[PDB]
């Protein structure tokens, strides 16, 4: 090796080791995905070393718990990251057809044919591919009723069947709560929060706010029923001066004046604060609720909560906009020009006691542009999972928003895909018919997962389904009950269109990259 | 006890002789042969190992060799000459090292012939000025404005790369780019893409969306949720100077005797807050830009007049939006003036790419930065694009300081070595025989793409000599992917003069300097 | 892990598609290094021991045991093909790539969910077949001296340097027809080989007697 | 042909110290092993005749004790599905506070049998589907085996008679005592309002004079002494402040400034006497005790003493606030005079001596207010916690009832019926579901297996009986624990019930937790790793 | 027993039960009950007992004695938890208590 | 990402002291180095001088 020649430390891979290399750590990584592809994918229990405890079949997060050290590896794990990135789906799939894209292409490469040919081909079955891709997808009115077939195909293959249909339920009504129409549709206002106290089956939409902290004064009520909402981000406790100020007196009544008048400034402010709150409420009638993202001293407390006020204080910074879209008030950072139209209106404000730590709910909101979904379970992991499927949804139903077209699932795509790539490999010039072949034969990837999960075997249920598209035409997909062919759109099995693009446009480009290499260099020391 | 004494401290070597030359030409030999197939269009990519676990997936020569570790210094001298010529050029970074190593392995030949290194280093100075004269020679002028001739020179010059794939693409964005940052004042001319043509790159998405911009894009938000994320003509003002109070440079310190003294500073602070903001406000801007933070106070004075603010920017982004939509950065708000607003950006959007906020200050008219934004597959795909984008905007701007050009594909190297070996005709000393045999050693080119293309190098190299003894063949080329000989007029493969002379001083240089050397010596402390 | 490895704490298991893959690599690495030897257009390969005895050969057997391997099922591969070499004294190449083949193509379906028993009554039938063809396609001829040599030469072309292999072809058809009885078993420990190391490799020759 | 590689692909690529199960015998099957090693562990303090165990943690502290979400709180439980088992045993604990052991037990059962039913033939999700249906007839059932309610809360004989068998299985001796303690505590609290706080009861563990020494008392007690000479008044007019005794002092910066002698003579002078006109003040208003949070001045002391007002300091300001409470007072910010309306008022306050340790007393005489204390008496510190988990274990089915007024039999008679329509349910459903109902109904007899164990008879025999008396039609026949034969009895009239939400939460959570357990295939543990504990945890 | 290759319980936890536990707990009482049994009576003896940094304590009182000694036994620690007890409510018959809890389980 | 494991096959299966050196750049220049090297130590004994 010329490399070892200078630097003896070093490990190196040329020529036909680079592409053994990184084909076996493909396909191994592909070997253990395998089993998360589909509703009827197997979970898996990830223990970290401080003993923490995870149950995914995500591919991100599975890829991300792995114990693996290996450079493909990280090429793959950094492509799926990417992948969830902005899709927010189809991982998984990404590395199965990562995996079977190499192995096929092995397949030609291991009988002397160069890889660049196989590059070539896979360039060519790739533009011919998304040409397809957009003859086939189904433009749609994005309605309630298919927002919850997107959402029921996303969230049964990540948890289990009837808290997928809550969760499906609960995602839709929450998108369809903050979307405005002709805008891009912002998921940081729809707050995700857990509590570990009943069962997974209670996780529901609240068109509101939940706040992890409540009023730290025990005299403040607990239960408001007509809310006047005060944004701010004002601080209420003592500030010291910037400039080291210091006191100096010469008796006990100069220091007892001293410490009085230190407060003048942050009363000043409450005094505004209770001013506002009279003017706006003379009776016991309406409730008033001031929420801070800095904090209240003591004293300020008090003062606030003998006049009925109830304080928040230390609030998270996106929940200034999550109230002032919600509420409808306005986040103010100064109360010099406080004025009634500043203030938001709640139709319910309570406090909910869990353990050690206290949860505030403002509902009975009138049109909430940002809504909260409650995950709620009996275990911490459970409650990870929940949060990791609601993600999950939520960027599905956004996808579908998006784009007023989605694709049928249930690898009917894939399959009607590598049977129009077939029909177009003679048009292809030279050798590269042969990376077309690869390419459909890696896109059939998916119903033959499918059929693996389902219990079925490959070879006769992929042989069936192709039989069908071909006799019919329809796109025909997986029957994971039966095994026989089905056709995707009639019942509800909607894949993302954007995801099916992001799929195949990474997948071709890491794979063509990957085939590429012929020398691994660890030399650096 | 009686320790030794020595004349030179313990573990100080020496090595001499004929020993110390061969082990410096094969360490250059060597590292050559790391690089040696990574060169052509048909070049296949390296995977590199970081010390830090990053991987680096390059088919750039200079990466490769400055990814790598060596102890033996010839190797050192050979990375070092790679990395001059990257930041020289931009690109040739293989074609230099490859030139070099078959010198000093030509060079060694006479080293072993009772032939003086003087000699050797005498005639390969006189061979060097020949190829410069020669390269000059055989140059074609271009015409900057034909923007066609532009995009084929870039393309050329990507063909070689992972972006050849959307190179239509890749040349366009390049050439855009470096048109944008192309920038004249007093007099002086200035292509400065290291700091004003920035590659932003987004991992996701597809490549065929990437796209240069009329404009900036920061990884930045607005300082409150109030402020409006999308402004139409936005009238930019640049600061670098925090919005808050802060303590004096002074030792001062404050002395509270009243009651009233505490609640007066803070309400001064308060004011002065005030006054600051006012200031601001006074020039009727529609955003606010700041190197350092801005409080809260600030930021509700600031929307009481409608001014979107964003926190806390970088230096080198500020001054990227000074250039790009003809603003000027201030300190003092009270010195503010009307030439300092930014006008000329037509539009300001802070959209969500991913789950990152991004703000943009596209649609500017004439604008002297931009900012690339690459989205791909990965964080390693983006880097390669970028490495790819960065020696297509080297390679234009070359172009368009020195717009001579020469044909590629092995075509010059073909052509200048038969020039220099007619002229060695006339010579009847003993340098004749190295000027010869430098001269045939930079046939190591269109060698070295035949062995990538897979053909047979023997026959092919022996016709392209035979071709070029004629009389009008000097562009005459190999094809990278068909392994044929062909005329450079009709593949189109041309490349800047500047990288060509480059190439060939640097690798000259580098075989005398490793030639010059003897007597090693190692171990010695600072 | 397993039971194994539960009884004996210090055991080494691989079990389902575990061993089946272990094998498989194990046959596609010995048949990748055993590909060059194959015909006469191979490579001389160069074998020093531990002692630094150098050792030119192209022979597969002979390759297969200067190996430096310690895989199980090189080891059953390495078997097969001395027994090969002690029977037939020929095809020990051949051997060793038809196993690694068959193996991988049989990996090529097994890995899409098919079971083993198939491939291999597969297998045996594919078997039977070849028989009953080769069989069929073999070439009935009395062995007079041409085609003898024709048939040393195709062996020792591949064996070594073909100057050296066309005086060795002469030199072993001699032999043989020299100690062939009639209709009766051929001795070969009757061809006594003795090596002397003062001449040119083309020196070789017959001695009509003995040394 | 001297060792095996590993196989390539996942195999190679695994980390050092990392380790990987997959695959039904390799993953299932140990986990649900372990699990039934954890329920075995823990069987055998269950019912009245369950067994302490004395459980060492790392710090070398003794509890003993047969409270099984304690046990298993102490225990350095690694399993991890061990570990899901035990957080389904605490989430039961929190929710609802008694049937940890129940929740351990029938998680123990149901994947025992879960693992039976795989090694017949049946798969995962049959097993899976099957517990799931049978969860949801059980659930269904329950209802329907209510066989009395609370129908009072006010009483204190009655609501003994319901909390003694919650904390007859722990202190199996003495439950009566136990019982009328907590009852006559929960009755003090409890007010109009059907809102019940489980902090409200407060338990202060003096050692000494054995635990039939132990009473209830309505107020707080606290293990200190005064600061100041007055230690009994008799018409408490409690004033409590959140500041320390002491004048107050600027937050900036303090600094005497003085120019003159005349400043320097009179500067001492004039806060001595600031002090006192405040000192004085508060006392014009007739607080005769004055609680603190923080520090008492020493001048401060003085002057208290002077005006004869007793001095309590409180460290905690948790106890300042549970004081509040209790005397119905408000906590000063500043040490200004309180009004009429902030002065709290508790019929007695004195220092007292209980055994060894210094106690101050806040005793109210009525039978009300909002904070009562249980003073438990012992020999053994370890008996004291005891008692106290007892009394937790009291109070939370307190606060149960208070929710939930419905009743079932207790002594496994539930669980039979519940495994006898679960059983008759399953024997019509066709399909491989009904296998894994079946299983699931016989699941439940490892409640009563236990109870006849521990108390040292035949379980097969009390279950035979048990199905023998409930298939003649008495839903209310459970074990009898007061014999040396295995007998049965109705416990309707014994008195021995349990509450329902605790019977359905315990069972909703232990189906679930089973079912989580089943449907883990593949196990990747990273390797250990010695931290100095995750920082979420401290 | 069996390896199970992922264990229960934190390696290295020691568990005892049954009838030899108890026994054992029992044996242990009396072990503690015979260190204070001379110090009874009006012909009782004195005990001394040095600790690690050489002070000698020599007392005749039968929970000084228990305190003193670094008893680890989680069911020995039981007897001297109620001598304490006896000393802080009564604050005689610290040695009574010990030999009659001994004596019962015997 | 931090090293790169030995390619499955002959690479594998060698043992531990064992070398493998194949193709031109590995084995054939290295001999004829190593030759060229033993003819340099023994060339200046050559001739009468
Ligand atoms: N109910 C269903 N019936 C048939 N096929 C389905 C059904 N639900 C999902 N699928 C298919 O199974 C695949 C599920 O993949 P998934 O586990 O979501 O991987 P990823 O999370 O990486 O997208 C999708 O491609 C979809 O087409
Ligand atoms: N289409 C082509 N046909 C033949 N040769 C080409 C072609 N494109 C580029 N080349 C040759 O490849 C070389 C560029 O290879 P590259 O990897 O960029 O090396 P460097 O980094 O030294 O520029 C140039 O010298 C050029 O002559
Ligand atoms: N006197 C009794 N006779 C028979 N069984 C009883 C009696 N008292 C309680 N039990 C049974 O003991 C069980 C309580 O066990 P316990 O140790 O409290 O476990 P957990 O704390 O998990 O409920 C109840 O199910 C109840 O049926
Ligand atoms: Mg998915
Ligand atoms: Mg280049
Ligand atoms: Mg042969
Ligand atoms: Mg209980």
């Amino acid at each position: 090796a010329a490399v070892k020649t200078l630097n003896p430390k070093a490990e190196v891979a040329r020529a036909q080791a680079a592409l053994a290399v990184n084909i076996s750590a493909a396909r191994g990584l592909q070997d253990v995905l395998r089993t998360n592809l589909g509703p009827k994918g197997t979970m898996k229990m990830l223990v970290s070393g401080a003993g923490d405890i995870k149950l995914t079949k995500d591919g991100n997060v599975l890829l991300h718990e792995m114990q693996i050290q290996h450079p493909t590896a990280s090429l793959i794990a950094k492509v799926a990251t990417a992948q969830d990135d902005i899709t927010g789906d189809g991982t998984t799939s990404n590395v199965l057809i990562i995996g079977e894209l190499l192995k096929q292409a092995d397949l030609y490469i291991s009988e002397g044919l160069h890889p660049r040919i196989i590059t070539e081909g896979f360039e060519a079955a790739k533009e011919k591919a998304l040409q397809f891709l957009e003859e086939v997808k189904v433009s749609r009115e994005m309605d309630r009723e298919t927002l919850i077939d997107v959402a029921r195909t996303s969230l049964r293959t990540k948890v289990h069947a009837e808290l997928a249909d809550v969760l499906t339920e609960a995602v839709v009504d929450s998108i369809l709560a903050i979307k405005k129409q002709d805008e891009p549709i912002d998921l940081f206002m729809i707050e995700i929060m857990e509590m570990k106290h009943k069962s997974e089956t209670d996780t529901s939409l609240i068109r509101g706010l939940v706040l992890d902290h409540g009023a730290r004064h025990p005299d403040m009520k607990k239960r408001v029923e007509d809310a006047y909402i005060l944004t701010c981000n004002v601080s209420l406790e003592y500030e010291k001066t910037e400039v080291n100020s210091g006191f100096f007196y010469k008796s006990a009544e100069e220091r007892e004046k001293l410490v009085k008048a230190e407060r003048k400034f942050i009363e000043d402010r409450v005094k505004k604060i209770i001013e506002l709150k009279r003017k706006v409420c003379g009776d016991s009638d309406k409730g008033f609720v001031v929420i801070n993202q800095k904090g209240i001293d003591p004293f300020s407390l008090d003062a606030l909560s003998k006049e009925g006020i109830v304080a928040l204080r230390r609030a998270k910074r996106r929940n200034m906009e999550r109230l002032t879209l919600a509420c409808g008030g306005v986040a103010l950072n100064s109360f010099d020009d406080l004025s009634p139209d500043c203030l938001g209106h709640a139709g319910l404000v309570y406090e909910y006691t869990l353990g050690e730590e206290k949860f505030t709910f403002i509902e009975k909101c009138n049109n909430p542009r940002s809504v909260t979904l409650l995950i709620k379970g009996p275990n911490k992991h459970t409650l990870t999972q929940i949060k990791d499927a609601v993600r999950d949804g939520l960027r599905a139903v956004k996808n579908a928003i998006d784009d007023g077209c989605v694709v049928p699932g249930a690898g009917a795509v894939e399959v009607a895909m590598a049977e129009a790539l077939i029909k177009h490999k003679p048009s292809v010039k030279g050798r590269a018919q042969l990376g077309v072949q690869a390419f459909a034969d890696a896109l059939l990837i998916i119903p033959k997962v499918l059929a693996q999960n389902s219990g079925f075997d490959l070879q006769e249920t992929l042989v069936k389904i192709q039989a069908e598209h071909s006799e019919s035409g329809q796109l025909v997909g997986v029957d994971l009950n039966t095994g026989e062919p089905m056709v995707a759109a009639e019942v509800g099995v909607w894949d993302n269109y954007c995801v099916k693009k992001q799929l195949l446009h990474s997948c071709t480009v890491i794979a063509t990259n990957i085939l590429l290499v012929d020398e691994i260099m660890r030399a650096g020391m | 006890g009686h320790r030794p004494v020595l004349v030179l401290s313990q573990n100080t070597k020496r090595e001499s002789g004929r020993k110390v030359q061969s082990g410096n030409i094969n360490a250059a030999k060597t590292i050559a042969d790391i690089i040696r197939t990574c060169l052509g269009p048909k070049s296949m990519m390296k995977m590199l190992l970081d010390p830090m676990g990053g991987i680096v997936m390059t088919n750039d020569g200079n990466a490769i060799l400055r990814e790598i570790q060596v102890q033996h210094p010839a190797a050192k001298s050979m990375i070092e000459i790679s990395r001059t010529q990257d930041e020289e050029v931009g690109d040739g970074t293989t074609s230099v090292i490859i030139l070099a190593g078959e010198m000093l392995s030509v060079a060694e030949h006479f080293l072993e012939q009772q032939m003086h290194p003087t000699v050797v280093i005498s005639a390969y100075r006189k061979a060097l000025d020949d190829m410069i004269s020669t390269l000059k020679k055989i140059s074609i002028p271009v015409d900057i404005s034909d923007s066609d001739m532009m995009l084929n020179i870039i393309n050329s010059s990507i063909t070689t790369k992972a972006i050849s794939r959307w190179s239509s693409l890749a040349c366009n964005i390049a050439l855009d780019a470096v048109k944008m940052v192309q920038f004249e004042e007093n007099g002086r001319k200035e292509i400065d893409i290291k700091k004003y043509a920035r590659v932003e790159k987004i991992p996701g998405g597809i490549i065929e969306d990437s796209c240069v911009l009329r404009g900036v894009m920061i990884n930045k938000d607005v300082t409150h949720p109030r402020m409006r994320r999308y402004i139409k003509n936005p009238r930019i003002v640049l600061l670098d100077s925090s919005l808050e109070y802060k303590k004096g440079e002074s030792q001062t310190d404050i002395e509270i005797t009243r009651e009233e003294d505490f609640t007066r500073i803070l309400q001064m602070e308060e004011e002065y807050i005030q006054q600051l903001c006012e200031d601001i406000i006074q020039l009727k801007p529609d955003v606010v830009i700041t190197e350092k933070g801005i409080s809260d106070l600030a930021q509700h004075y600031l929307m009481r007049a409608n001014i979107t603010a964003i926190r806390r920017v970088r230096k080198t982004d500020n001054n990227r939006i000074a250039r790009a939509c003809g603003a000027r950065i201030v300190s003092r708000p009270e010195e503010l003036r009307e030439d300092d607003v930014g006008t000329g950006a037509g539009l300001l959007e802070i959209k969500k790419i991913g789950d990152e906020y991004f703000t943009f200050i596209t649609d500017c008219k004439d604008p002297k930065a931009c900012t690339i934004l690459l989205r791909g597959a990965s964080k390693e795909i983006l880097s390669e694009v970028e490495r790819n984008l960065q020696d297509a905007m080297q390679v234009c701007r070359n172009v368009l300081l020195d717009p001579q050009l020469v044909p590629g594909g092995g075509a010059s190297e073909m052509a200048v070595a038969h020039a220099l070996t007619e002229k060695s005709k006339a010579m009847t000393g003993v340098e004749q025989w190295p000027y010869r045999a430098v001269a045939q050693a930079l046939e190591v080119i269109p060698r070295t793409l035949i062995q990538n293309c897979g053909a047979s190098t023997i026959r092919l190299l022996t016709s392209l000599r035979a071709k070029h003894t004629q009389e009008n063949c000097e562009t005459w080329g190999v094809n990278g992917e068909t392994g044929t000989l062909v005329d450079m007029k009709e593949l189109g493969i041309w490349e800047p003069l500047a990288v060509k002379l480059q190439t060939y001083k640097t690798a000259v240089e580098t075989a005398v300097l490793l030639l010059r050397i003897d007597d090693i010596v190692s171990g010695h402390k600072k | 892990m397993a039971a194994v490895k539960t009884l004996n704490p210090k055991a080494e298991v691989a079990r389902a598609q575990a061993a089946l893959a272990v094998n498989i690599s194990a046959a596609r690495g010995l048949q990748d290094v055993l590909r060059t030897n194959l015909g006469p257009k191979g490579t001389m390969k160069m074998l020093v021991s531990g002692a630094g005895d150098i050792k030119l050969t192209k022979d597969g057997n002979v390759l297969l045991h200067e190996m430096q391997i310690q895989h199980p099922t090189a080891s059953l591969i390495a078997k097969v093909a001395t027994a090969q070499d002690d029977i037939t004294g020929d095809g020990t190449t051949s051997n060793v790539l038809i196993i690694g083949e068959l193996l991988k193509q049989a990996d090529l379906y097994i890995s899409e969910g098919l079971h083993p028993r198939i491939i291999t009554e597969g297998f045996e039938a594919a078997k039977e077949k070849a028989l009953q063809f080769l069989e069929e396609v073999k070439v009935s001829r009395e062995m007079d001296r041409e085609t003898l040599i024709d048939v040393a030469r195709t062996s020792l072309r591949t064996k070594v340097h073909a100057e050296l292999a066309d005086v060795l072809t002469e030199a072993v058809v001699d032999s043989i027809l020299a100690i062939k009885k009639q209709d009766e078993p051929i001795d070969l420990f009757m061809i006594e080989i003795m090596e002397m190391k003062h001449k040119s490799e083309t020196d070789t020759s017959l001695i009509r007697g003995l040394v | 042909a001297l060792h095996v590689p590993k196989a390539p692909g996942f195999a190679q690529m695994l980390k050092e110290g990392a380790k990987h199960f997959s695959g039904l015998e390799e993953a299932v099957y140990r986990n649900i092993q372990a699990c039934k090693e954890l329920a075995q562990t823990t069987r055998t303090a269950y019912g009245p005749n369950g067994m302490n165990k004395m459980v060492i943690n790392h710090l070398e502290k003794l509890f003993v004790t047969n409270d099984a979400a304690t046990i298993l709180r102490e225990l350095e439980v690694q399993h991890p599905a061990a570990k899901m088992i035990v957080m389904a045993s605490h989430m039961q604990e929190q929710e609802v506070g008694d049937g940890t052991n129940f929740v351990l037990v029938f998680a123990g059962a149901l994947l025992e049998l879960a693992e039976e039913l795989l090694r017949i033939g049946l798969s995962v999700s049959e097993v899976i589907e099957g517990y799931e249906i049978a969860c949801r007839k059980a659930h269904e059932i329950l209802p329907n085996l209510v066989c009395c309610s609370a129908k009072n809360l006010r009483d204190i004989d009655e609501v003994s008679s319901l909390l003694r068998t919650s904390i007859m299985s722990k202190q199996y001796g003495n439950e009566v005592f136990l019982a009328k303690l907590i009852a006559q505590a929960c009755v003090s609290i409890f007010p109009d309002s059907g809102h019940f706080n489980v902090d409200n009861i407060r338990v202060c563990k003096i050692l000494g004079s054995g635990i039939s020494s132990s009473s209830v008392l309505h107020g707080m007690v606290f293990k200190k002494e005064t600061e100041g000479d007055v230690t009994s008044v008799k018409d408490a007019k409690i004033a409590v402040y959140s500041c320390p005794f002491d004048g107050m002092i600027t937050e900036t910066k303090g600094t005497v400034l003085i120019k003159t002698a005349e400043e320097l003579m009179n500067f001492s002078k004039g806060e001595e006497n600031l002090m006192d006109a405040q000192v004085k003040a508060i006392a014009d208003t007739g607080a005769n005790v004055v609680v603190t949070g923080g520090k008492v001045a020493d001048m401060a002391l003085h002057y208290a003493n002077k005006y004869n007002i007793m001095l309590v300091r409180l460290n905690s300001k948790w106890d300042l606030r549970r004081l509040c409470k209790t005397v119905g007072a408000t906590a000063l910010p500043r040490l200004t005079p309180p009004v009429l309306e902030e002065m709290g008022h508790c019929d007695s306050v004195y220092l007292s001596e209980v055994g060894d340790t210094q106690v101050v007393v806040f005793k109210h005489e009525k039978e009300d207010g909002a904070i009562s204390t249980i003073v438990l008496r012992g020999s053994t510190d370890n008996l004291m916690d005891d008692i106290e988990r007892a009394v937790d274990d009291g109070v939370n089915t307190f606060k149960v009832l208070t929710r939930d007024k419905r009743l079932v039999p207790g002594g496994g008679a539930t669980e039979i019926e519940l495994a006898k329509q679960i059983t008759s349910y399953g024997e019509t459903c066709p399909g491989l579901e009904q296998y894994a109902i079946k299983k699931f109904a016989e699941a439940f007899e490892a409640i009563p297996r236990a109870l006849a164990e521990n108390s040292g008879v035949k379980a097969n025999e009390v279950i035979s009986k048990l199905y023998a008396v409930h298939q003649e039609g008495n839903k209310n026949v459970g074990l009898d624990i007061e014999a040396e034969v295995p007998a049965v009895k109705d416990m309707l009239e014994a008195g021995i019930l349990d509450t329902y939400l605790g019977k359905y939460w315990a069972i909703k959570l232990a189906t679930n937790a089973a079912v989580t357990v089943l449907r883990v295939d593949q196990i990747i543990m990273a390797k250990p790793a010695g931290g100095p504990k995750p920082p979420s945890g401290k | 027993m069996m390896p199970t290759p992922v264990i229960l319980l934190k390696e290295g936890t020691d568990s005892s039960q049954g009838i030899p536990q108890l026994v054992s707990n029992i044996s242990a009482c009396q072990v503690i009950a015979e260190a204070v049994r001379t110090t009874l009576g009006p012909r009782g003896m004195d005990k001394l007992i040095v600790d690690g940094r050489g002070k000698a304590t020599i007392s005749n009182d039968g929970a000084t004695i228990l305190k003193l000694l670094d008893v680890v036994h989680p069911a020995a620690k039981t007897l001297v938890d109620i001598a304490k007890s006896q000393d802080a409510e009564v604050g005689d018959g610290t040695t009574s208590v010990t030999l009659l809890a001994a004596e019962f389980l015997k």
